């Protein structure tokens, strides 16, 4: 048991360096996955604005806006709610503040062959409030947000009326959405880059372990699993001296 | 729950168990797209399979392709994390029902 047990020291560290990139895999995960449905929304909110800009029928232009209203507020809580390890990712914890570097907060993940190269990731406000037509700073000016969507307004103004007509409202949909594919587009280059270290970390455990990194493929696992299960079947005694060497309070901390 | 009484042998037959529940729990959360649960299980399965690995006596012949094995479901289940890819999942499951199968067989013929 003590070659097993050293062997356990030896790939210790790539062990945790590769639970550290899987985790950071799994919180990217989960924020595009939330940006995707952000995405998704806000292309069925153009739809409505498109709709409400052609129609002709007001409480018309009232069920669509009550329908747009309930569509951004779907928007902010996707922004709100997702989480990872009770980390809030979308609701712009973890915004750029250039105007402002004490309030910005960054996520750290290690990067790199090895995995010891730390980088900072920063996560944009994906709330209603955050997307739309930004001034020359980061902000958002008064009527430009998605959460400032007002359809009824179409009935009282042409469509090329500032702010509020038709097509400046459909401007701020065409922004936000773009917004939301660029934070996806960035969260999955860092995605592309824990990914490079996990096949790395693998290559290195492949290295140290030369004659139990054998196995190389499909083909060969396919026919390495069903021939060491006969032998586990033919040998069982000493299959139950190469294997049954657990200690039982390792045994329940393993099954939680 | 009752674990001192079990011998050596039941002990492991339960981690394979534990194994494959994870594996089977990560698949699920993968067609539920929930990211946190299937990485969450997937990491459980990946300390049951390298506790195994570092619990072998690789003084006997036998535990020359079992760690081998060991390391490619290891290996394989991550890259399964990371592409969530069921198949993949799948495929690990299978060697370890191989395991699982043949040993209960051996704990109980001995």
């Amino acid at each position: 048991l003590a070659i097993s047990e050293k062997m356990r020291g030896q790939i210790r560290g790539l062990e945790m360096a590769s639970k550290n990139s899987q985790d950071g895999i799994s919180l990217i995960q989960t924020a595009e996955g939330a940006l995707t449905e952000t995405h998704a929304i806000l292309q069925r909110v153009r739809e409505l604005v498109v709709q409400a800009g052609n129609t002709g029928t007001a409480t018309d232009l009232q069920s669509i806006q009550d329908e747009i209203s309930a569509l951004t507020d779907e928007i902010d809580g996707i922004s709100n709610r997702t989480e990872f390890n009770g980390k809030k990712l979308l609701d712009g914890t973890y915004k750029v503040d250039t105007a402002t570097p004490a309030n910005q907060k960054n996520l750290v993940f290690q990067i790199g062959a090895n995995a010891t190269q730390q980088i900072s990731v920063n996560i944009e406000d994906m709330g209603a409030d955050a997307l739309g037509i930004k001034e020359a700073d980061g902000s958002i000016a008064a009527l430009h947000s998605v959460n400032d969507l007002d359809v009824t307004k179409f009935a009282d103004n042409a469509a090329d009326t500032a702010d509020i007509g038709f097509d400046a409202q459909l401007k701020v949909v065409d922004e936000a959405i773009n917004q939301v594919s660029s934070q996806r587009a960035k969260l999955g280059a860092v995605q592309n880059r824990l990914e490079h270290t996990i096949n790395n970390l693998s290559a290195s455990g492949e290295n140290l372990t030369a004659a139990e990194s054998r196995i190389r493929d499909v083909d060969m696992a396919k026919e390495m699993s069903e021939f060491t299960k006969n032998n586990i079947l033919s040998q069982a005694s000493q299959a139950m001296l190469a294997q049954a060497n657990q200690q039982p309070q390792n045994v329940l901390q393993l099954l939680r | 729950n009752s674990v001192n009484t079990a011998t050596p042998g039941e002990l492991t037959l339960m981690l394979y168990n534990g194994c494959l529940k994870f594996i089977r729990l990560a698949a699920q959360a993968i067609e539920n797209d929930d990211m946190e649960r299937k990485n969450e299980n997937l990491i459980k399965a990946q300390n049951i399979i390298q506790e195994l690995n570092f619990t072998l006596n690789r003084n006997i012949e036998l535990s020359a392709s079992m760690g081998a094995m060991y390391d490619y479901m290891y290996r394989r289940l991550v890259q399964a994390n990371i592409k969530n890819d069921t198949g993949m999942l799948a495929e690990v499951e299978g060697y370890v029902t191989d395991f699982r199968d043949a040993w209960k067989q051996a704990i109980q013929s001995e």
